[PDB]
């Protein structure tokens, strides 16, 4: 009612000159905000003999205050591919580890898993023994050394493997005909593939996984969680900054 | 009023299916009307009925029903009307709307029942495609989803994408009754895959 | 979205990532 | 014919944020393709055609009763660190940054039954002095009338007023780009009800859209929870 | 003039499927030329063009016998990484992978004797109840009728149908992308004879070939045998 | 088959493989 | 495939200098533009078109009594290091540089009362000699004559003289291209006044702007203080 | 100012720095 | 005069060296 | 004979080798 102000009138507010544009909102940009390195998770090695456990890439549990963790929350359904780096720290004093040859594998969405020693490498006695799926072939292997190496490091890209035309980051249903806890928000796949890092430290070190997701897309926008305690009444909610009151 | 979830159906026939395919005609899929709950004056805000369409309630489509028994997939969409009954002495207002994968319902799920949101929901509720039911304008929320999922098409019996919150906003507040909410949902599109067999 | 450089494409559209219909 | 190369002082440090891509260690995979429903581009788009519901004592909406006068009824530090945001998806959605820019937009919805009626004077009042008290003492700011029964929901804008090119995200200890002043709603009249023993008050909400104008910048990593 | 360069942080890592080549150190060797035969190019085409011979009991064909009725004669958990396939081609070449897709044609072959005919309901009972145990069961589902004596061989076609843009190559504890369904051949009657103590019992192969939508996807290394 | 760079033809594809009549 | 590289000598030296840019680690950054007036280019305009006030025994004048003839009022080593020089823009822009090149003007105005009129020889002494020590012996080399009574303010420009194809900012004990010669103000006639009880001196201010031919070169950086 | 190789736009004028109106 | 590479332009004739006039 | 890259002529014709009348 009335609108465009100066005159008491009832439903006329006053005017709004609006702003310009600056930025071009650029950085809101679903598939920029997600095409950088995320330092997500943080596992430790498996011995080079054994019989081992591969892990999963899967950035959708979240919990962990870490920006990446909501975000991802933030849709119904999610698509990008993914990137790595591995960076393995050490835990020890570092002299304890003159080679330190690290065997890694990547697993495409549904490979098959059970791994024991099964590669044998000999030279004047005691002779090493590597994982039956550390070694090279079909899934993409990544060897590399830690001695002196300086960057302790390794990295590359990974394609969306899933069976699933898109992920469901959320899912009323089950993805089993059994309706068993467990199998809730489930249905399989909805991840990228899993790896195994394995190697003659495994103690000596941990490892700094590190997501890098280009091609996002990001499909029904779902409720955005707080982050933050709620504030006293008619109050701010007053925080440390680059700018603040010297 | 009508408003769309995301968009208006599409009656394709499933991407992942070489398997022949039963389009259902409204007269199969057909039309059907329940009473949701009676708003109370006591239930205070964040609460909610939980429709997940369409099981729990799907042993009531008689007909519809009746395929989708027979059946293993289905894809559809929903024409849903939800009816709050109210005089004009009422106040108060709820938000009802479709949720992609709603999930929290503390795993009774695909039966409908009540909760009390967590609050960034309810405040966030509206992030979804939903409507305003406010007792001193309107009585009805309309809306429309389409089929939406993981999988170009589910199995109603393990999954159910469309799931309506009927959403408690500002308390019923007025005359010492109840106010019934009702809901009407229809199944658009549907189509079926695989017969199973005979229940013997 | 963010990849710039020009040797962004020293590999392949093909083989860098993964590809739609 | 070796390439003549000088290794560049940072050549083996690593950089979280490069703008380039890895190695690819598995090609040609074709993706299955999705129609999929709205699929959203950028987060101000959301934030912009989406309505927040905001956040007082607990609940999202403010009470008048049938006993008002210039008590103020809604009061807010306009900043997006303030309370009656915190519930919101616009000012969560900014935490994501550091900082906003543009107007926002109100929306009161009066859900007090039918057989009721009220008026309230919205106004907005900029970050000097030390907060009015009294309607009075803010009717010489910017502020239209809302009279409950021509509209039962009303739209308000409050502006961006600022030296500052950009807002602040993060707010604290009142800084020249921390505040941009102050929404108030004030009871122009009271609760007039067909009778007052079954209606006594009225609840209105009150919801969040983005600015026309509003836009984030500058994505930042989550502190300590506070 | 040297070049100036960073030294991305994996630098000296191996990576076993490099989309790259290593260098040369024999160039200007010139190949004979080759004619011989047969030379393939995709390994989904001899899948496709060529039927393998299923695995029952050990054996490549199922039995009828003057004596049958409903108990279903042939049975299959719709998986790869079923039984009836083990020993077959399709079902090996895809033990190289971790995804297929499509429907699968089956050639039954009726090889009893000229004097003897016979009938079978072969049908696809889909993945869910608990799997029928009668023909007057699974009747009621997609199948086919064959009466060997118009045909002594034939065609069925085990769609794909699911929600899975891909299925399981390597089945498990039951998933919902782990099973497509069931195929089983039924008797619809018995078999006739010319001279019940000559001809008693018929044998009918059964082969599987690829379905022309048929595709695999995402090579994989061999895990420990089991 | 496989070989996608760029410099993957950085050296000759007759120094580099072999060579069919 | 890979490329052939040879790790030139320096490879992980660093050098402060480098003609080109390091690798960017936040992209996508718009900044707000800026109509904010003045934005100078290059320090030599403002060093052109402005003038700077000399230094004499402190203050930025020097002074004419109704006594003084041939005793040079104002002398100054031309150098940059010169101290009448110090206080100046033109001089302690300099610091930032190590070779300088071009004349200079100097505004000498008259500030003594309307009442009073006085007259000067301002003259340039080349650099060889022992330095003149009376208007007498200045007069026969390059100068002009002010009398303050027809301008009450006068340009003169310091010439640039020297096999020199630049000269030395930081100036030291005399070298070939450390020195250019000598300004000289004298007093051609003295202080006549109206009234000698009430004006008995007068001040002439003395300005140095930067020579239209005037550059700098070869960015240095600072020594100890001294 | 100052900035000269050709490898200088290595990076985009996009990336690589900030961006006036 | 002994300037042979291609890289030899790597850096501005402008940068590089000095300028006559 | 045997040279066959493409960085061959990294350096010139001239500067790399020999040169005849
Ligand atoms: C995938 C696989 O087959 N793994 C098996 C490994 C690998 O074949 C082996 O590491 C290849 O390098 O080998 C295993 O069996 C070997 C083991 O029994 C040793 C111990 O004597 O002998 C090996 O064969 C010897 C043979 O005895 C010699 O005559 C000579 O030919 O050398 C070979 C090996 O150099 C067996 O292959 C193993 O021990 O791990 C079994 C693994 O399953």
């Amino acid at each position: 009612v009335t609108n465009v102000g100066e005159d008491g009138e009832p439903g006329e507010t006053e005017p709004r000159h609006a702003l310009s544009p600056v930025d071009m909102h650029v950085h809101t940009d679903v598939s920029f905000l997600l095409d950088r390195f995320f330092d997500v998770e943080t596992l430790e090695l498996s011995n080079l003999t054994g019989s081992p456990a591969t892990h999963v890439l899967d950035p959708f549990g979240s919990t962990a205050q870490l920006a990446w963790a909501r975000l991802l929350n933030t849709c119904t359904y999610f698509f990008s591919d993914l990137e790595l780096s591995i960076q393995f720290k050490f835990t020890t004093t570092p002299s304890s580890v003159g080679e330190g040859f690290v065997w890694v594998k990547w697993f495409p969405v549904g490979a098959p898993t059970k791994t024991t020693d099964a590669w044998q490498l000999e030279g004047g006695g005691n002779s090493v023994r590597i994982q039956q799926l550390a070694v090279a072939g079909m899934s993409p292997t990544v060897v590399f050394k830690i001695a002196g190496s300086r960057s302790q490091a390794c990295g590359f890209s990974v394609p969306y493997t899933s069976m699933w035309r898109v992920v469901p980051v959320f899912y009323n249903g089950w993805g089993a005909p059994t309706k068993e806890k467990a199998t809730y928000n489930w249905l399989p796949g909805a991840h990228f593939g899993s790896i195994l890092l394995t190697s003659d430290a495994h103690d000596k070190g941990g490892c700094y996984l590190r997501y890098r997701f280009p091609r996002a897309n990001m499909y029904c926008p779902r409720p955005i969680p707080p982050a933050f305690t709620r504030p006293a009444d008619k109050t701010r909610h007053k925080f440390p900054t680059n700018i603040n009151k010297q | 009023g009508t408003t769309y979830c995301y968009s208006k159906p599409d009656g394709r026939p499933p991407s992942t299916v070489s398997d022949p395919v039963t389009r259902l005609g409204p007269t199969l899929s057909r039309h059907y009307t329940f009473k949701v709950g009676e708003w109370p004056h006591s239930q205070s805000h964040g609460h909610a009925w939980i429709c997940p369409l369409p099981s729990d309630k799907l042993k009531k489509m008689g007909s519809f029903h009746e395929v989708v028994k027979a059946h293993h997939l289905v894809k559809n969409g929903w024409d849903v009307v939800v009816q709050v009954n109210a005089s004009f002495a009422h106040s108060g207002a709820l938000c009802v709307a479709a949720v992609p994968e709603y999930e929290h319902t503390h795993e009774k799920a695909l039966k409908w029942s009540e909760l009390e949101e967590p609050a960034y929901t309810y405040q966030q509720l509206s992030v979804f495609p939903h409507q305003l039911l406010n007792l001193r304008t309107n009585s009805s929320v309309h809306l429309v989803m389409p089929y939406i999922g993981p999988g170009p098409t589910t199995n109603l019996t393990l999954h159910n994408p469309w799931t309506i919150v009927i959403l408690i906003l500002s308390e019923l507040t007025g005359p010492g009754q109840t106010v019934p909410v009702t809901m009407s949902v229809a199944p658009i599109d549907a189509m079926v895959n695989g017969p199973l067999p005979n229940p013997e | 979205g963010n990849s710039g450089s020009i040797v962004q494409n020293f590999y392949m559209q093909q083989y860098q990532n993964s590809i739609d219909a | 014919a070796p390439i003549r190369v000088v290794s560049v002082p940072e050549s083996d440090s690593f950089m979280s944020s490069v703008p380039d891509n890895s190695t690819p260690l598995y090609p040609k995979v074709v993706v299955p393709p999705r129609q999929v429903p709205g699929r959203f581009t950028n987060f101000i788009d959301v934030a912009k055609q989406t309505y927040s519901f905001c956040s007082i004592s607990g609940k999202p909406y403010f009470e008048v009763t049938n006993t008002s006068g210039d008590e103020p009824l809604f009061q807010m530090d306009v900043s997006l660190s303030a309370a009656e945001l915190h519930g919101t998806y616009v000012a969560s959605l900014s935490s994501f940054f550091a900082q906003y820019r543009g107007s926002l937009n109100f929306y009161f919805i009066f859900t007090g039954a039918a057989a009721t009626k009220a008026k309230f004077l919205v106004a907005f009042v900029p970050p000097h002095s030390a907060a009015p008290k009294t309607r009075d003492e803010a009717m010489a700011c910017i502020h239209a009338v809302w009279d409950v029964g021509l509209n039962s929901a009303f739209s308000f804008n409050v502006p961006y007023s600022s030296p500052a090119d950009f807002m602040a995200v993060y707010s604290a200890e009142a800084t020249v780009v921390n505040v941009s002043g102050w929404l108030q709603v004030y009871a122009l009249t009271a609760l007039t009800s067909t009778d007052i023993a079954v209606n006594s008050k009225g609840r209105v909400l009150v919801a969040v859209s983005a600015g026309p104008d509003f836009s984030l910048r500058h994505p930042v990593d989550l502190p300590d929870k506070q």
